[PDB]
């Protein structure tokens, strides 16, 4: 949400076009754009988070399984908490005895 | 001889000794390996 929030897509977004417009970028191309394409980018700009566990893949080996995605209990919280996000997500596929 | 008793029993099939706990878990651990790998790791 930090980069495509939809208020920003609405606000910022609808703002630049108009100053483009004012500048004159639709009437000839000679015009330079300040991110009028941001409505087009979404979930696309820093959306994830990827994580390689060293000491799983050490203890494991050659061969392993690769990787997994993990969603949250809350489903927008990553990007408030990015360390807590994979911390959450690596509690998942750990050793276990039981 | 064995025609009329235990070796018939046998012939029966489970009506003397047999147990129904390792039945039921035998019968759980077969549906285990049935459903294990298809149940999400979520």
């Amino acid at each position: 949400p930090a980069a495509d929030a939809i208020a920003k897509l609405i606000i910022e977004t609808t703002g630049n076009l108009l100053g483009y417009f004012l500048l004159g970028g639709f009437s000839s191309a000679g015009t330079i754009a300040a991110d009028i394409i941001m409505p087009f980018l979404v979930g696309t700009i820093a959306a994830w988070l990827q994580w390689k566990n060293t000491g799983r893949a050490t203890e494991l080996g050659w061969v392993h399984y690769w990787e997994l995605y993990q969603q949250g209990a809350e489903t927008n919280s990553w990007s408030l908490a990015a360390l807590a996000a994979l911390r959450g997500g690596f509690l998942v596929g750990r050793s276990e005895t039981v | 001889s064995s025609g009329g008793g235990p070796a018939v029993v046998n012939n029966y099939g489970d009506i003397h000794t047999a147990n129904y706990d390792e039945f039921y878990k035998g019968q759980q651990r077969r549906e285990a390996q049935q459903q294990a790998p298809i149940l999400p790791v979520r």
